[PDB]
């Protein structure tokens, strides 16, 4: 028989429970990093490719590596692109501001690695065909070009992979910081445009060569694309 | 400014937050549910506020940052029937509509879609925050571009200090600071806050603030008692406090209009402080009983000859009455009399 009083009264607990519902951002767990550590693990277990003694600081060297090469000239690897989804590549990172601050250093820490990972590929632009020579000592290879930016990305891979095997006890938030954010999008506008200033000698493979699902979910997650798992 | 008839809007303060719950498909006169859905937002980085898993209707979502168009006019919007769309704040005309309904959740109500239909979610039992200044506390400073970041810290601490980047354009700054006065009004308890800018944009954005509550109540809003101060009278209030209020209060304004409420009815008239507070636009009060206030005015206006002034509107007598007191009092000048004009009626 009578209004409003309903409307006003749903009205007032709809906004306590929005007031409630705005503590609901907080996330309880994360499934990037997971693919991460899926895919660096499956290939190293496969493949035992993890010479994982080497530090993002100076280029790898095409002595850790010949064999390596010798055997990726197997597969085929015209699905792999050129540039580098260094966004796409460290979200998942930001997603970790703890809340208050359960310890500074976390932070700190995040912003070392993203600024260590600008300069290694800054310098891995810079020394393109430094790494060419290199990897043509050992002998030429017509997909040349897809083994040198594979090795690097794996590189990278594998660093990120024992860097973040050190933080996932923590726990995510669906809000990624701000200054984080920014740090991030700043970095990949610089490696981007150290990127685009070049000119790569890309080979089509034609013939069928072999197809390892390990090798297709590593160079998926390379690109950064994360509908693998 | 003429809207186009396609247009469907909402309005409400719980809008800072994407409103997934509401968002649905669209059906053209194909009657087929389209299920690529696309947002826009005013700058990028609100898209990392909007989950793309929040839509389980929906096949694909694709976000964009609502950039202004100038190829296309607002009288003519351009149609995309392959696609449902759905605004966000919007701070620029609407230049595309997706198949059928298009809906447009925004906290603001700008001139662009005054002309719109409207659908308002008003509001019940709002808290007024509290400005003031520190000439105590530590003082916790917020990304007002951002105010999704630090929601836990609006929900639980107190002190606040609006902060802007020079980047931002006036619009964005509007937006962002009604953004954070709604986050307040639906807060627990009242937030003190603070704003780190040149006071004539300060009071810029409390024009612009003004306005939009002034088109909300032509919607037909719920009234808000909980508005902005004009600084010219905050400079009153301070002189009235120095004069006779020793401490800071935390609604001091509020404080002395009610110290006056406590005596506005018994004597019959307007107390000076809200006379101040505020050309013609004359304000009165009211009781149970007929009766008005400035001069106990009758429910209709002031009267237009109600009777003569010949005792007094005469120069002579307003200049014996000078004499006289001038006489008595030894001075010389700087004493004028008024004759009593101002008499409504008794």
């Amino acid at each position: 028989d009578y209004e409003k009083e309903s409307k006003r009264r749903k009205l007032e607990d709809e906004d306590f429970l929005k007031l409630k519902a705005l503590e609901f951002s907080k996330d309880i767990v994360n499934e990037k990093l997971q693919k991460i550590i899926v895919v660096t693990d499956g290939m190293k277990r496969l493949y035992e490719y993890c010479n994982c003694k080497n530090s993002l600081e100076t280029l790898p060297s095409a002595a850790n590596y010949g064999s390596l090469l010798k055997r990726l000239n197997l597969y085929n690897l015209d699905h792999i692109e050129m540039n580098v989804n260094f966004y796409e590549l460290l979200f998942p990172l930001t997603l970790y501001n703890d809340n208050d601050n359960s310890d500074k250093t976390l932070s700190h820490q995040l912003v070392n690695y993203i600024f260590l990972a600008s300069n290694y590929f800054q310098n891995c632009a810079k020394n393109f065909n430094y790494m060419r020579e290199t990897f043509n000592v050992f002998g030429p290879f017509k997909q040349i070009d897809f083994m040198v930016m594979f090795v690097i990305k794996f590189n990278f891979l594998c660093d990120m992979r024992n860097f973040a095997k050190l933080i996932d006890e923590l726990v995510p938030n669906k809000q990624p910081n701000m200054r984080i954010h920014s740090v991030l999008v700043m970095r990949d506008k610089i490696v981007k445009l150290a990127f685009s200033n070049l000119q790569f000698q890309t080979f089509s493979k034609k013939d069928k060569s072999r197809n390892t699902k390990h090798l297709q979910r590593l160079i998926m997650l390379m690109n950064a694309n994360y509908n693998v798992i | 400014m003429e809207c186009p008839f396609q247009i469907q809007v909402c309005i409400s303060d719980r809008f800072f937050a994407f409103p997934h719950n509401l968002v649905e498909p669209q059906s053209d006169v194909g009657n087929k549910l389209i299920e690529n859905l696309i947002v826009y937002v005013p700058t990028d980085d609100d898209r990392l506020y909007i989950d793309k898993k929040q839509f389980p209707k929906f096949n694909s979502v694709l976000v964009y940052r609502h950039e202004h168009d100038v190829n296309i006019d607002s009288r003519s919007p351009k149609k995309t029937a392959s696609a449902t769309i759905v605004y966000w704040n919007p701070l620029v005309p609407i230049t595309e509509i997706g198949a059928g309904e298009t809906r447009v959740f925004s906290v603001l109500l700008t001139n662009n879609l005054f002309y719109c239909n409207t659908m308002i979610v008003h509001h019940e039992n709002p808290k007024c925050p509290i400005e003031f200044t520190y000439p105590k506390s530590n003082l916790r400073p917020i990304a007002c571009e951002i105010p999704l970041s630090h929601f836990k810290e609006l929900v639980e601490s107190n002190d606040f200090l609006l902060c802007f980047n020079l980047e931002t354009s006036t619009m964005v700054k509007i937006l962002s600071l009604k953004r954070i006065f709604c986050i307040f009004q639906y807060r627990k308890q009242p937030a003190r806050y603070v704003i780190n800018l040149p006071h004539e944009e300060i009071d810029n954005l409390y024009n612009k603030l003004n306005w939009e509550r002034t088109r909300r109540l032509m919607k037909g809003d719920v009234p808000s008692n909980c508005a902005t101060v004009n600084r010219s009278s905050l400079k009153y209030i301070k002189q009235a406090q120095s004069l006779l209020g020793i401490p800071d209060y935390s609604q001091t304004v509020v404080d002395f209009v009610k110290m006056f409420q406590k005596i506005i009815f018994p004597y019959q008239l307007v107390p000076n402080v809200i006379i101040k507070l505020n050309l013609f636009c004359k304000n009165d009060s009211i009781a149970i009983s007929s009766s008005g206030i400035v001069p106990i005015n009758m429910p209709d206006f002031s009267p237009p000859n109600t009777f003569d002034y010949s005792d007094y509107a005469n120069r002579t007598n307003i200049n014996f009455v000078t004499q006289r007191v001038l006489t008595d009092g030894g001075f010389s000048s700087g004493i004028t009399v008024t004759p009593v004009k101002y008499n409504y009626y008794l």
